[PDB]
């Protein structure tokens, strides 16, 4: 999803908001911040209601400027609130009237997803690769930055999991796929106007093609 | 136009949320306090600066951590939420590697601690990945010329740690004080181990 989260390369940006080793305070700032970690657990490990995939999904479906403008906790109270909404486990009166006022949710998703590919390549180190020139308007763990771009693989993953784009979505056909660590020349991705060297993508298999 | 939609304050929010779910029984006793106690006490980077100085003085270990980063991690039982297939990535002479999830805030949470704001911050998602060099500097650290910049977006479910090079004057130091010096953004790749 070409959505405003895919922020790689974005440019206008000031500072980051730290000096290295500064005191970062407490894990959480607040008495409420660890409620959306451990629900999104509750709801992927106890109910089994959802995935991992399915949360960063969610997060990335929040309205855009709303995305903008919204703390990364809330961020993801927000969208798990959300995905138990659409798994029909809470209803949105329910947050609202426990809530005590409004509590707008991401918008609906507008892709069903798509399965894991039937075709793909095992790869080696070494090798050349292209990043498919492929349009997804469902969830995929992709950043556009690398979208048509070349590089060389320097690892192959001895795991496998399931295709983000089908998964993310709670779909029954992401099989699985093992990842890829890609390195990129930072001009490959940016021409002149960068200042790095190289940026190494984990990609899944299906996002890849030969060189 | 363009304005922000109403909401109830975040805390209202968060806790009907929880209070939704643990209405109908769907949250077990203690659950979120125990996740809390996860999150706070056991995930540290205290963690990956144990591994990081066991990999200074260990030529042995240092060699499994770079090969099979998830054998080394689980010799010490950190493998966990968020850092189940781990990738050390090893810093030269002539190399500095530096760490990112563009994407949202995907972290080693068990080795590196839960990620700090300003990593999940839209200006470091946005810029480290284009200007790493000047995103460095700006944050404190001088990469000299003759060293090439590789940044690791977290796209997938490696998680990685940097394991840096280790500074001069520490030689013969113990694993306890080697530790020390080895900090949270040690980890990510932002900053250099300091000797005082
Ligand atoms: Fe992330
Ligand atoms: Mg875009
Ligand atoms: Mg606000
Ligand atoms: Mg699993
Ligand atoms: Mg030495
Ligand atoms: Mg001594």
């Amino acid at each position: 999803m070409d959505g405003v989260h895919d922020l790689a390369g974005v440019q206008g940006f000031g500072k980051v908001p730290h000096t290295v080793n500064a005191d970062i305070g407490p894990t959480f700032h607040a008495e409420w911040e660890h409620l959306p970690y451990s629900l999104m657990f509750a709801g992927v490990a106890e109910l089994g209601a959802f995935s991992v995939d399915e949360v960063r999904y969610v997060v990335e479906r929040m309205e855009p400027r709303h995305y903008m403008m919204t703390p990364y906790y809330e961020r993801y109270v927000i969208g798990v609130a959300t995905l138990m909404v659409e798994k029909g486990i809470l209803t949105q009166d329910e947050l609202e009237s426990l809530a005590g006022g409004p509590f707008p949710l991401s918008r609906p998703s507008e892709s069903e997803g798509r399965p894991a590919p039937v075709e793909t390549t095992t790869f080696e180190v070494g090798q050349r690769v292209r990043v498919r020139d492929e349009y997804v308007p469902g969830h995929i763990r992709m950043p556009a930055y690398c979208r048509g771009r070349v590089g060389t693989i320097s690892h192959r993953t001895t795991e496998k999991w399931p295709f983000p784009d089908a998964i993310g979505h709670g779909r029954n056909d992401a099989g699985e796929e093992p990842t890829y660590h890609v390195k990129f020349a930072a001009e490959e991705l940016f021409g002149s106007d960068t200042d790095g060297g190289s940026v190494v993508v984990d990609l899944f298999e299906g996002y890849l093609e030969p060189a | 136009e363009n304005a922000a939609p109403a909401q109830a304050p975040v805390s209202d929010r968060a806790w009907a949320l929880f209070r939704a779910l643990d209405g109908k029984g769907l949250v077990p006793d203690g659950y979120v306090e125990g996740w809390k106690k996860t999150f706070e006490e056991d995930f540290s980077p205290r963690r990956g600066a144990e591994l990081v100085a066991r990999a200074w003085t260990d030529p042995e270990f240092r060699q499994l951590l770079l090969t099979d980063g998830t054998a080394a991690v689980a010799q010490y039982g950190y493998l966990g939420p968020q850092g189940e297939y781990i990738v050390a990535v090893e810093d030269t002479p002539t190399l500095k590697n530096v760490i990112v999830c563009s994407l949202c805030s995907c972290t080693a949470w068990p080795i590196l601690g839960l990620p700090p704001t300003w990593y999940k911050s839209f200006e470091y998602r946005a810029r480290v990945v284009r200007e790493p060099r000047k995103v460095l500097s700006e944050m404190g650290t001088e990469i000299a010329s003759d060293i090439e910049i590789r940044v690791y977006d977290t796209t997938a479910e490696t998680r990685y740690m940097v394991l840096p090079q280790r500074p001069a004057g520490t030689e013969g130091w113990s694993q306890e004080q080697l530790q020390e010096i080895v900090t949270k953004d040690c980890l990510i790749g932002v900053a250099i181990p300091q000797v005082p």
